[PDB]
């Protein structure tokens, strides 16, 4: 074989020049091109070693798939195990330490650690089960929002009310800006919302905002936090590859459960319909997020736009599914030329089921999360899911777009534009 | 159909066009009687559009149905065409579109319109903008 | 290993309960709950033997995919080979004895049962092979329709004529409605018009309706009988299972033949092209039909519309022709799509009067004729809708559509028509 | 080994028995017409069972087990010589490409069989594809002038770098650009070349000025295959037909593979960019096709687009995705026009411009594509609207259902009208 030994090798490569090379900032252009070469080669047989031997890496972490893994869990685990394939917490740490233009992108080395496992028929669908588990954190919360019918965090507010989970971003001074505590805060509301048996649809909406420009205005979603991706706050694995995995494709497909219930049997994961509600505007990762309701709501005056691509990076998943909405045409409009869809215009008719009024938004809002009550929805939606957008569709999406990704997080381009905001 | 031959549409009873073809009233002079008709046909909004700066409709977008009934692929024009002629026959649609044409368009309005063109087309037809232009085709 | 003598103890206590407790509607809330708990015992065996076993199981009955059988063969036979999977015929008769209220759900079982096997990739696509073969019942009238040009059936007229297979819907005192035998009728229609040389083009139409508020006009279809599905008359494998493998499946890929021919080693299936003419009103699996269709005509005046079970494969096929949201807006939130409104047309190729339709219908009919057609519709069909895809999609319905049969909400809805 | 070769050869020598002794196609009686066509069938049949079961072991002997990469044309005729019977040889094409395609006996139906069997394989499949994915030896003959001129000029495309755009302009100023095996091999050298150019960021397709009277000083896109090229049988199954579906406009939705000779070739082993069309005139045909591989369409306002018996190449794949199935259902099965002004044309097409105000939109079009970002996000994008197992699922049948209407006789009279 040798490829793990060829891989100890060049990444012992790396650390030496690492260690005796000046700082990121002070070095020449010789010196620049010689540890570039050494990323190159490292990384090459990363992705060499791992597309024969991912299924056994795989095996090893979770004891031949008997184990399910989150992300984090999984990435930390495959550190210690194999040292040189991906980078450690404290490799991570001192990553973190540093703007996005001085750091010398071990993420990239997670890219491709994901990738190898998603494109696995047996580890990909696996892991994608572990995200699909529910969090400790809901698991942790939910006696007292069975009780209290309510949850304050953050960067989301949580009430069931009528049945309904309303979650309201909650980010009232910067446009509910997205960031790694958002992730967090999202997917915990939503794993409440489906195991709370008080709750039957799921309702988005961004809340009132403060920031002068905005102040007693809602508004949905501004996108990722710009200013933290530039300081090096945005993790790959944390927050790009969380949301997509985690929150978002449990709104697809539900939390899995335990074999803990009636009907786990035919139903292994429970999955409720969502409503979606735009006040203001839906930008970068808060308009992917509508490619995935039952139903969309917005405001007349409200507009659409995924101005990540020219800028720095992927959109998410809107890449995967935006063209079942809108087609290639539109679809390419939207994400490699940045074209903006107003909410009145024809086409908002592609994303968007009710545009209304801002004095009768409320009350339609309201009537909508009336009209999705049945299991005959519940059984409806689970078969349109599963045509719309198939297991293996999705893996193979997600498992290129962690490469993908992680180096549009390290870009020359991205790093320049996502420092001017 | 340009200039003068697009003005002659506004006076018909049932248009029909080629999936090819365009319309057109491209500037210099008043283009006949157009001021006085477009607008009914196509709103204050186009009219403008078309006459003031000159932009040119092409039978198959949408508002192409504003100036004409029918648009056809060439092959199929020819058969469509003879569909048309009879269907205009009784002595009810002479009636019908003689009520139409008064209500559409009254004697005081086009003899108010015609008095005010025939001074005001005679000047265009010597001013220095169109003798200039004019003269420059081909 | 140990599922199947689990299985068969846990079928044994059903059974055992069944004997014992009272009928349905007597039984007390600690009675009911004690079947309950016994059904889903019993029923999650049956997910977990055949998770395993499904292709073991499949190859019994088929001689290692070596015999095509249909679904109401493969059930059947499974019950006696494998007593406790899946219903007898015996424990299916008193079920339909039964209104759907009184039921036990038997049939859940069948739908656990076909999911497994359309799971599997080998015995999925070689059940799909033998729904997709000609019935036995076409078989033997294909002589006398060669012959005559003419078959009358109970839900279903078919007339050759021009080279047009003619299907006439012609149930005129209730707008068409679908049961069992109205999917016999179907199905053997299809094959006599797939299998007859002289066929090049199919036509679907609703015949003249007699009821009173539609007495002389055409009605293309209102869907499933609500008063049969009630009644406990509605089968999921002869009628929810059967259409979607048998005719509909047919009207995509056609007629799997034996190699009887030539051109078989290249076309095993002989598949022409089908032209839809809504009158009336196409609703519910009426609906469903359109999107199977290589041209579809519609009077002016007619809407589309799937009104709790799962509208067959509309899931499957409705967002290739609207798109994710106009498909939820008709699925999941009941929206009527009228002929004349602009977004019809994502259904719909030509809508003319009443008083034009018959001639334009006739028109269509002619430009289907090519070898060029059949060679672009089987392109286009394996593009819009692969094998996979389907299988996928069927194997899921089998169980999703056999609990929503089932299910209290639906019973009591479908009680008050 | 299981018997289907020696039943092939005996299927086989029974049609090279009756081609010897028979009249000339023309000359055949009814009987005779019956006798030859039930042993081409009895044969063809056996193809198809032979390579069912033995396909990856044929492919496999021809390319090493997948360690040589073979184009199609190498690959067919490595086939006939190591499997006699199974494809035509070379002296037998080249007698079938003397005649007429009336007069032919169908020997490319054997090729369509071959292809189809070696599509279907999860093995050698992926293999073939990436065969016609790496350069072609023409284009990387011409690179080094072509980096060092910025300008080729070819029989059917002149190809010239400008601001870092490649601009192939399709000339073939007598015929509408009508298509054919040579305008093929310039295709895919010209697209070959904007690719492995490093001072190349962006393509662009646009048909040139033509000389035809009823044309003259007018750009025009394409009007299609040529038809009378057809009709005289000079349309090849493997090198135009197949050919262009697994090089060029392949290459313009995935890229060059090329060999490991850089850094990046772990992640990207392919070097794609984004491409641009400009539609003068009328798009017919397979210039219909080519705008459903585009990253962005421009078309001026008198324009239209046609799909007019054979398979319009991989619209069958691409239309409904971007038309729904009734269009694209009414475009391919019913010959439907659409026009550039009308609505639905938005469907195809992303800008509709005045002819006066055409070639500046185009300008302003190349500008807006250059980020390493735009690279990703269409690589994202093409993955996702077309999966390496549907394209090739859909050109595995392809070979076999258009290799036959090639030889359809209704195919036959239709194009030999003029
Ligand atoms: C919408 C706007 C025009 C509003 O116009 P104004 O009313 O002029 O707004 P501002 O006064 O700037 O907004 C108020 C305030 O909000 C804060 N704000 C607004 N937008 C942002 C963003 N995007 N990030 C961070 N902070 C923000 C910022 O702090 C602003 O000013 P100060 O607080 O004084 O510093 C503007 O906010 C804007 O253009 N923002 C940039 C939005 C943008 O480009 N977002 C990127 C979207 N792309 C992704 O998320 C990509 C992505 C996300 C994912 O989750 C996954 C994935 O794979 C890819
Ligand atoms: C349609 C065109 C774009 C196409 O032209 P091309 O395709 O470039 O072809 P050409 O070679 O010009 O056309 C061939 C032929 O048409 C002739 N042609 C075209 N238009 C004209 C006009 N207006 N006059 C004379 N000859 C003409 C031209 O002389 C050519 O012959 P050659 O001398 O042999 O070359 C072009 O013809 C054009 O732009 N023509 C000018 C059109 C124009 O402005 N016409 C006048 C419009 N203005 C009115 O009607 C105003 C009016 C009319 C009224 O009746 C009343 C009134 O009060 C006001
Ligand atoms: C058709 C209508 C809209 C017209 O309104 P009216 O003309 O005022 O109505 P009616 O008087 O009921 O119609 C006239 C006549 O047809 C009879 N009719 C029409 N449809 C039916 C059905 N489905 N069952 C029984 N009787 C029916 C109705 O009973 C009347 O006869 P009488 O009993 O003699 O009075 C209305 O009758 C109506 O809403 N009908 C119900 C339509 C409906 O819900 N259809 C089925 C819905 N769901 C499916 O098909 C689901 C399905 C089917 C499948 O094939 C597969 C699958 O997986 C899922
Ligand atoms: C373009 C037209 C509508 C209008 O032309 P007119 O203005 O009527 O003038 P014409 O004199 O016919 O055309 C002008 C000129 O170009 C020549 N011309 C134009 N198109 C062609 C074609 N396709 N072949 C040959 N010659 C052509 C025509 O012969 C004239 O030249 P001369 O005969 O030398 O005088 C007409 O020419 C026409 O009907 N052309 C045929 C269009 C057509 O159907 N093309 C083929 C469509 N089919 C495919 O592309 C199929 C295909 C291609 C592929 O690459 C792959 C695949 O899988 C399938």
């Amino acid at each position: 074989d040798g490829l793990w030994a060829a891989l100890t090798e060049a990444a012992a490569s790396v650390e030496k020049l690492l260690a005796t090379l000046p700082e990121h900032g002070a070095r020449s252009s010789a010196e620049r091109a010689e540890i570039a070469a050494a990323h190159d080669a490292a990384r090459a047989l990363r992705v060499r070693f791992l597309d024969t031997h991912a299924d056994a890496v795989y095996d090893r972490l979770t004891d031949h798939r008997r184990v399910h893994l989150r992300l984090a869990e999984l990435v930390e685990a495959a550190a210690t195990a194999f040292p040189g394939l991906v980078p450690t917490q404290q490799q991570l740490a001192v990553e973190r330490s540093l703007p996005q233009a001085a750091k010398e992108g071990h993420e990239i080395d997670q890219g491709i650690f994901l990738r190898a496992v998603l494109r696995s028929p047996l580890a990909g669908p696996h892991l994608l089960d572990a995200m699909l588990r529910p969090t400790p954190r809901a698991l942790e919360l939910l006696p007292e929002f069975v009780r209290t019918g309510e949850v304050e965090m953050e960067a989301v507010h949580l009430e069931r009310r009528d049945g309904v989970a309303r979650l309201t971003m909650c980010r009232d001074d910067r446009l509910n800006a997205e960031d790694g505590q958002q992730v967090d805060d999202m997917e915990t509301a939503v794993d409440l919302a489906l195991l709370d048996p008080g709750v039957r649809v799921g309702l988005l909406r961004g809340g009132v905002m403060s920031h002068p420009r905005y102040r007693g205005k809602r508004v949905f979603s501004a996108g990722i936090n710009l200013k933290y991706l530039s300081q090096g706050g945005i993790s790959l694995v944390d927050f790009l590859m969380r949301r997509e995995l985690g929150y978002i494709h449990k709104l697809v497909r539900g939390v899995l459960t335990n074999d803990d219930r009636p009907g786990w049997w035919h139903s292994p994961r429970i999955e409720k319909p969502w409503v979606a509600a735009v006040d203001g505007f839906a930008i970068g990762g808060g308009a992917q997020l509508l490619l995935v309701f039952d139903r969309v709501l917005a405001s007349s005056d409200a507009y659409f736009s995924l101005p990540a691509a020219k800028e720095g990076i992927i959109p998410g998943a809107a890449n995967l599914r935006l063209g079942r909405f809108a087609g290639p045409r539109v679809s390419r409009q939207v994400i490699l030329e940045g074209r903006r869809i107003w909410a009145k215009e024809p086409e908002a008719r592609l994303l968007v089921d009710e545009v209304v009024e801002p004095d009768e938004l409320d009350a339609a809002i309201e009537r909508s999360l009336t009209r999705l009550d049945g299991d005959a929805v519940l059984a409806n939606r689970r078969m349109l899911n599963l045509a719309d957008e198939s297991p293996d569709g999705f893996r193979a999406y997600m498992a290129e777009f962690a490469l993908m990704q992680a180096l549009r997080l390290y870009g020359h381009d991205t790093i320049d534009k996502v420092g001017r905001f | 159909a340009i200039g003068g031959g697009a003005q002659l549409l506004l006076v018909f009873d049932r248009v029909l066009a080629s999936s090819d073809a365009y319309f057109s009233l491209p500037a210099g002079i008043i283009p006949g009687a157009a001021n006085l008709r477009l607008g009914r046909f196509a709103g204050p909004r186009v009219s403008r559009q078309v006459i003031l700066e000159g932009r040119r409709i092409w039978a198959k977008e949408p508002e192409a149905r504003l100036l004409v009934d029918e648009v056809v692929e060439p092959d199929e024009l020819d058969a469509a065409i003879e569909r048309s002629l009879t269907r205009l026959d009784g002595d009810a649609v002479l009636a019908n579109r003689r009520m139409l044409n008064l209500a559409d368009e009254s004697p005081d309005g086009f003899r108010a319109y015609m008095a005010e063109f025939a001074l005001m087309q005679a000047l265009r037809l010597y001013g220095h903008d169109t003798i200039d232009k004019v003269g420059r085709f081909g």
